């Protein structure tokens, strides 16, 4: 499962980028992801803090009510990059919370999760557009 | 409730910043 794989490492690689500090298509999404994943960060810090309070997440492997907000973010029937980067970067805020916690944790259930989401339940939105060049053409500044 | 709250405010921003790279 390319896509899932290729998904899975743009934003595992993210999000753990973002939680720890520390092919060209992939590397394309993720220089996109780390550009806008910051970008949609600011001016809403104030509202990912109060999302992070509640939410509550216990743990690294706690995903269920993230997996419950991203479905019901899309209930909607709208699918967009933008919704899907502030979802990516939400999870980054989360991680970069769960590693400040517990410096051992893991960013992989979430970014699981995360992928899971967007992977499973748009995958023929995403196979449509070739996947994360949608993405970067979206988010493509010249 | 908290989930909803949670998924409101971040469809609201999706959606803002969507609109933002669309124009
Ligand atoms: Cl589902
Ligand atoms: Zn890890
Ligand atoms: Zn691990
Ligand atoms: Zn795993
Ligand atoms: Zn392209
Ligand atoms: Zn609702
Ligand atoms: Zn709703
Ligand atoms: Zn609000």
């Amino acid at each position: 499962d390319d896509l899932y794989r290729q998904s899975l490492e743009i934003i595992s690689r993210y999000l753990r980028e973002q939680a720890t500090g520390s092919g060209a298509a992939g590397r394309r999404a993720l220089e996109t992801l780390r550009r806008v994943g910051d970008g949609v960060q600011r001016n809403h810090e104030t509202a990912f803090q109060g999302m992070l309070r509640k939410l509550d997440i216990k743990n690294e492997d706690d995903v269920k009510s993230l997996s419950r907000v991203m479905i019901h973010v899309f209930s909607d029937g709208v699918t967009n990059w933008g919704r899907i980067v502030t979802l990516i970067s939400f999870g980054a805020f989360v991680a970069k919370h769960l590693k400040t916690i517990n410096q051992e944790s893991c960013i992989e259930p979430l970014a699981e999760s995360i992928t899971d989401v967007l992977v499973r339940t748009k995958r023929d939105w995403l196979v449509k557009q070739r996947g994360w060049d949608g993405f970067v053409e979206f988010f493509h500044v010249e | 409730r908290p989930e909803i709250w949670i998924a409101q405010e971040l469809r609201r921003i999706g959606d803002e910043f969507n609109a933002y790279y669309a124009r």
